[PDB]
């Protein structure tokens, strides 16, 4: 188990950590959370109490690095650092602990949510994403813009997922232009897979990073991304039949965890519509059709 | 984006644009079989490519055997149309390529959209206009060219004959769906306006009868009479 402690809580906040969140008040005595799972990627997640504009985090493995919170005056946030001082901070953590100003990674022990929503996710493959070389854990918020929402704007502060445009030269083979677009197998597989992602691993990895940073951020742009990379794989005819089992769970478990009142503005009705009664894949997805007819039924 | 009546007039200005209509591409009679089924026949059908400034015609023959063995041809039938319009700029000089593409159902615009994607810079846009393009098979010559057609041929034509030797092609436009709508509502009708009159004939090298201004005029009202008439007979008025 790792732990990230606080230095301090100089104003109130709604702290997430994965899944779960809760309140601090202003200049409470919260030193930070303890308990964490070692062997997953994890988010720390900010709402100030008087804005909730700007949802802000970092994502972070406790495998590269002691990682603590910071509550900065000048720019108004929490800010993740690493301590390098190895014995410096486990004296500081231990201290918190046996005060007991920390509060516990509340995981159930039935419980898989987290990887199943994780499953794929690496910390290396994220700082591609993110860039920001000098920190090993990543910054994103409500506002960052990916690097396809610039094409259509600082560089630097951008989302730089795959970009994925089905009228696009890259997607449409010369003198298949009817096959390559009703049919996106091609793009799918020998373009993204064989050519970007290299494997199914990396391509589902993106893909549920996009889905937790739409949900956790409100993050437009992942949630364009997120639906591009599912609907590319609906569209196809010939897809992996691993893949296909396996995109099934994926989703599943994002719909699931889902909260039922954001679905709104989350999910987009053309894009599941066409996936789960339209494409090709309309018959392959029996666990997400299940759980959106039952949860979603409007939406359909 | 969209032409409609808020903008038709940039159609007569001199960025190059085509007209594409695919109404006519792909054609069959319906019939019964021997054991009393349905099947169909395919026709040879036509793209219509036209240029509104200069009533220059690009008339793209959709030979039968294009069907063959093929599936889903309501389908094929829009993205065979986009394949041709995108050789057809292929072929023009990089000056005589158009700035614009209008086409005339909003099912076009993406066949040709994506055959299009190596020229960026021509605009694929769709049209509020209701156009009557589809009679185009209402003008005995072009109708004789297609179904005597036993390849895929390409035809060039001049819509307005020599009309813009005397009209602006904003007149010319008006008078050529006056009488393509005309066409449309009651062929048997509008054909005999055209043609009723033996002393006025057709130019060997023209589509439409040789009128003078003053029979223009004439010709015209009785157009806009009929397309008022089948109103009537139509809805009872
Ligand atoms: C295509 S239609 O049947 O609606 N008639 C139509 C359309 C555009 C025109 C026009 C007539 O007169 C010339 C100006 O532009």
């Amino acid at each position: 188990m790792n732990t990230v402690p606080f230095t301090s809580a100089p104003i109130e906040v709604t702290i997430g950590i994965d899944q779960y969140s809760f309140n601090v008040k202003e200049n409470q005595p919260f030193h930070g959370i303890k308990d964490i799972p070692i062997g997953h990627v994890h988010v720390i997640h900010f709402q100030h109490a008087d804005n909730s504009s700007m949802r802000y985090g970092y994502w972070f493995d406790c495998r590269m690095g002691n990682f603590y919170i910071q509550y900065d005056p000048k720019d108004g946030l929490y800010k993740m650092m690493e301590e390098r001082d190895g014995a410096k901070f486990e004296n500081i953590v231990h201290n918190f602990k046996e005060r007991q100003m920390m509060v516990s990674y509340p995981k159930i022990d039935e419980d898989d949510t987290w990887y199943n929503l994780t499953e794929f996710v690496q910390m290396d493959k994220i700082r591609k994403i993110v860039r920001k070389d000098e920190n090993q854990f990543s910054y994103v918020d409500s506002s960052m813009t990916t690097v396809q929402e610039n094409e259509l704007s600082d560089p630097a502060h951008s989302l730089n997922y795959t970009v994925i445009n089905f009228k696009s030269r890259e997607a449409i083979r010369p003198g298949h232009e009817m096959e390559d677009f009703l049919d996106k197998s091609y793009y799918l597989n020998t373009v993204m897979l064989q050519g970007i992602f290299k494997n199914s691993s990396n391509y589902f990895g993106e893909l549920q990073f996009a889905f937790l940073n739409a949900m956790f951020f409100g993050n437009y742009g992942s949630s364009l991304q997120w639906h591009a990379m599912i609907e590319l794989i609906c569209s196809s005819a010939t897809v992996p039949k691993h893949m296909l089992d396996k995109l099934d769970e994926i989703l599943y478990y994002q719909i699931k965890t889902l909260p039922e009142q954001y679905s709104d503005i989350l999910l987009n009705e053309r894009v599941w519509n066409i996936c789960l009664y339209s494409s090709f894949q309309k018959n392959s997805l029996h666990n997400t059709e299940k759980i959106m007819e039952n949860k979603y039924p409007e939406l359909l | 984006g969209a032409m409609n009546s808020s903008n038709y007039a940039e159609l007569f200005n001199n960025d190059i644009k085509l007209f594409v209509d695919d109404t006519n591409v792909y054609r069959v009679t319906v019939h019964k079989t021997f054991e009393g089924n349905v099947a169909t026949k395919a026709i040879n059908g036509c793209i219509f490519t036209l240029n509104p400034k200069t009533g220059h015609l690009f008339l793209k023959i959709i030979h039968t055997s294009v069907w063959a063995g093929q599936k889903r041809l309501s389908q094929l039938a829009k993205w065979k149309t986009a394949e041709e319009v995108s050789a057809l700029v292929r072929s023009l000089p990089k000056e005589e390529q158009p700035k614009q593409i209008i086409v005339t159902r909003k099912a076009m615009l993406d066949p040709l959209e994506v055959h299009m994607l190596d020229f960026p810079n021509i605009a694929i846009r769709p049209t509020e206009l209701r156009l009557p393009f589809s009679a185009a098979m209402s003008i005995d010559k072009l109708s004789d060219v297609v179904m005597k057609a036993t390849e895929p041929q390409m035809v060039l034509f001049n819509i307005y004959d020599d009309w813009l030797d005397r009209i602006s092609s904003y007149t010319a436009f008006s008078r050529l769906t006056l009488l393509l709508r005309a066409l449309k509502t009651n062929e048997e009708s509008a054909k005999m306006i055209l043609l009723s009159d033996p002393t006025i004939t057709i130019k060997s090298y023209h589509l439409w009868p040789s009128f003078t201004d003053e029979q223009w005029i004439t010709i015209e009202s009785q157009m806009r009479d009929l397309i008022l008439t089948e109103y009537g007979r139509k809805y009872n008025v």
